[PDB]
């Protein structure tokens, strides 16, 4: 998004995104791309047309929550437009939280592409939650395997200050002090 | 006001923040203005993520994680309770303090517990305690789990534990401690649970009592007591858990028919059994934030205001933004006379209590004594003041325990490396001739000057 | 929910606490 911080001497407005990602929309290509092609084969769901209704993260949490209070509007409604039975993303392990935390309330599936927090694994509290990408305990692991296979023991971390960041670089911790690797700097970093 | 029940639990405190914002929600029922809660740090999380999207400021009483500083991502944030840095720095002061340097960490696998967890292992690393292991609990924990981290407990020689949990989070942990008698720990508790009533339970002593945990700073609520004892469920309307309260309260049903007519006193509760309120005193200070906040605006000046060419929102129409900013600039003195201003980040800076877990000698009880206090306002090194012989050690004791990994080398002997083993433990080996050691813990071994040789102890230089 | 605190005024203050443990 935008680097506008709001003083709130007006009015805020709604922040403008920036860095248009290219892969990002081929990711939406593809989902577009998936639902095309299983509405045109007539050996997956005949007689019925999937829709879709995609929208824009901009690798943001509130983008997102936008998007879901509109994915959650019949089903909020009847808490207190179609309905949306299932959501693919999001992205980030943050984004993809907070929109799990929205979705698991009326149950609405959410099968995520890119979000490898091991955080997400947590059924009590993400109930509605699957991933179609591995969860980043081997990952952390693989470091850790790689460090040891080279016989280094003198390394550094610089982990992400997000959900993503912060859990694997603690596996990876375990996992490097495990193998007497010695961690000689741990610093946080995000894009703001 | 419209106050819900979260259960401590992020799909109750969703649903209540979906009825705060349904008229937001319409617009992107009343106008829910400010939100007070809530206590857990993933909760309030979750809350501050769907509330910061409306711009409706969120002013907390218990969630002190400092994932909830960054106020890029929750943009209505405030909360009375000071953030966790310091409770970690803190509990590194104490472990450096009396001397230990094998402890172990517990925390609960939420946004409170592994934050918390994080900052006192790198003060940890800075002030060369060595951590032996860091293990994750939370309140739905499967028995294999607990087991393992059991187990861990048992395999390990520290007797230090650093635990940033809450109640609810650590009580299987606690269970399963109690049921295996492991005696001998030196607990030490992070404000969730240093208080807690769920742990600090008579029959769990043997393993927790002496438990050294941080409190907040007490604060004043006069009349708050005759208020609570005023509550009744028939003349209490608006407090719809008055029912369900009263019911828990005398084992009846409006079990037994209720008379409506029993006593609160009659009835021992943490309702009004306690002796200082400091959860309460930040719940009354996120409320009169709020206050002090609206009557800002209420008593605002055309050529003075926040906004855009100083001008004044209408009380009569104020938006939730608006409160936001104004708490933002606030600055207000509170009944006690202090001064209420929050941060860049929303956070309010406070002192903290070091409590002991004492027995209690008539009622049986756990009674939490005041054995220091850590000053956050004062330089790094002198924050800690701890008056040891207020401690009572596992609860009974008067000497200050062991939790090294290994004993200190004595004079003329040095320290030797165990391979795939920390730095503080190490193996005691005696010095070469003509090498001495004057020292305790000394690394190497000192060689003697020239015409000088080691005495046949090792510890010196002779002619 | 049914079990809540309301009461009514000009300006309306969200509530959020844990009642019961879990
Ligand atoms: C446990 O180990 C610690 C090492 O961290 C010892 O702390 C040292 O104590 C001596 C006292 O003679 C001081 O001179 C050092 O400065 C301390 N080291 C520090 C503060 O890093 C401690 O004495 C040991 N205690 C026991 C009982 O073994
Ligand atoms: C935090 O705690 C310190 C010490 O407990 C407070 O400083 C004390 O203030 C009182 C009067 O308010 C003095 O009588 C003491 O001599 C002070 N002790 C010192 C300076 O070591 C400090 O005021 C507290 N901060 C608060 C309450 O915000
Ligand atoms: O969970 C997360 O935050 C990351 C996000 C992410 C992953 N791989 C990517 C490739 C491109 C862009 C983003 C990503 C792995 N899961
Ligand atoms: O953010 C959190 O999770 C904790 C919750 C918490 C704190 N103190 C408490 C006392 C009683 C019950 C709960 C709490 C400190 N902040
Ligand atoms: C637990 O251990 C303590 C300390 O050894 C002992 O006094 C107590 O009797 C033990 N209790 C049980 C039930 O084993
Ligand atoms: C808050 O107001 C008091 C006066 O009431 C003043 O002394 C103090 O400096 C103010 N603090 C800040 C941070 O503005
Ligand atoms: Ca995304
Ligand atoms: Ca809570
Ligand atoms: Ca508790
Ligand atoms: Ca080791």
């Amino acid at each position: 998004v935008a680097a506008k911080d709001q003083d709130l001497k007006s009015r805020p407005e709604s922040v403008e995104c920036i860095r248009y990602n290219f892969r990002g929309f081929r990711w939406l290509q593809a989902m577009i791309f998936a639902i095309e092609e299983i509405n045109s084969s007539p050996a997956l769901l005949p007689n019925l047309t999937l829709g879709y209704r995609i929208f824009d993260t901009c690798n943001t949490v509130s983008k997102a929550l936008e998007a879901t209070l509109s994915f959650v509007a019949q089903n909020k409604i009847d808490s207190l437009i179609p309905s949306t039975i299932a959501v693919v993303g999001a992205t980030g392990s943050g984004v993809s939280t907070a929109v799990a935390n929205l979705l698991g309330l009326f149950y609405i599936p959410q099968v995520s592409y890119a979000s490898s927090s091991r955080l997400l694994s947590n059924k009590n509290q993400f109930k509605s939650f699957l991933r179609t990408i591995p969860n980043d305990e081997h990952q952390a692991t693989a470091m850790a395997d790689i460090i040891e296979y080279f016989r280094w023991n003198w390394v550094g971390t610089i982990a992400a200050d997000d959900d993503y960041g912060r859990p694997g670089i603690e596996k990876f911790r375990e996992e490097a002090e495990e193998r007497d690797i010695c961690i000689d700097f741990s610093e946080l970093i995000s894009q703001y | 006001y419209r106050i819900f029940d979260t259960c401590n639990t992020v799909s109750k405190a969703l649903e209540a923040t979906l009825s705060f914002v349904a008229q937001n929600k319409i617009d992107s029922i009343p106008s829910t203005i400010a939100v007070v809660g809530a206590t857990g740090s993933g909760v309030s999380t979750a809350v501050a993520n769907l509330l910061g999207l409306f711009y409706i400021p969120q002013v907390s009483y218990a969630s002190s994680s400092r994932l909830l500083s960054n106020k890029n991502q929750f943009k209505s944030f405030l909360r009375t309770i000071p953030n966790d840095e310091h409770q970690a720095t803190a509990m590194a002061d104490i472990i450096e303090y009396f001397r230990w340097n094998w402890v172990g960490t517990i925390a609960a696998d939420d946004d409170y517990g592994r934050p918390g967890i994080e900052k006192f292992r790198e003060e940890a690393e800075e002030r060369d305690i060595c951590i032996d292991f860091s293990e994750l609990i939370s309140q739905y924990s499967d028995e294999e789990e607990i087991q393992h981290v059991v187990e861990v407990i048992q395999n390990s020689t520290a007797k230090v534990i650093v635990v940033f949990s809450s109640g609810p989070d650590l009580e299987p942990l606690i269970k399963e401690i109690v049921r295996r008698n492991i005696t001998g720990k030196i607990w030490l508790a992070s404000e969730a649970w240093a208080s807690s009533s769920l742990i600090a339970m008579p029959q769990y002593f043997h393993v927790v009592g002496g438990t050294i945990g941080f409190a907040l700073k007490a604060g004043q609520i006069p009349g708050f007591r005759e208020f609570l004892k005023k509550v009744h469920p028939r003349k209490s309307v608006h407090n719809g858990f008055a029912k369900e309260f009263w019911e828990e309260t005398f084992n009846c049903h409006l079990r037994p028919l209720c008379t409506g007519d029993e006593n609160i006193s009659s009835v021992e509760t943490p309702y009004i059994d306690y002796t200082h309120l400091r959860i309460s005193y930040n719940v009354y200070l996120a409320v009169y934030s709020i206050a002090h906040a609206l009557q800002d605006i209420y008593t605002c000046l055309p050529g003075r205001g926040l906004f855009t060419n100083g001008s004044c929102a209408d009380i009569k129409k104020v938006e939730a933004w608006q409160v936001l900013k104004h708490l933002r600039h606030l600055n207000f003195t509170n009944n006690m006379g202090e001064q209420v201003t929050f941060d860049e980040c929303g956070d309010l800076v406070g002192n903290y209590s070091i409590i002991n877990w004492h027995l209690s000698p008539e009622d049986g009880s756990i009674v939490f004594k005041e054995v220091g206090y850590y000053n956050v306002y004062a330089k790094k090194g002198e924050r800690l003041f701890i008056n040891e012989e207020k401690i009572l050690w596992s609860g009974f004791s008067r000497e200050v325990p062991f939790s090294n990994c290994s004993r200190d080398c004595l004079a003329g002997t040095r320290k030797g490396i165990i391979e795939g083993e920390p730095t503080c433990c190490f193996e005691c080996v005696e010095c070469p001739d003509g090498e001495y050691s004057d020292e305790t813990d000394a690394s190497a071994c000192n060689k003697c000057p020239d015409d000088f040789w080691s005495n046949e102890n090792h510890t010196s230089c002779i002619a | 929910p049914d079990q809540r605190a309301q009461k009514k005024g000009d300006i309306i203050l969200g509530g959020l606490f844990p009642i019961h443990f879990g």
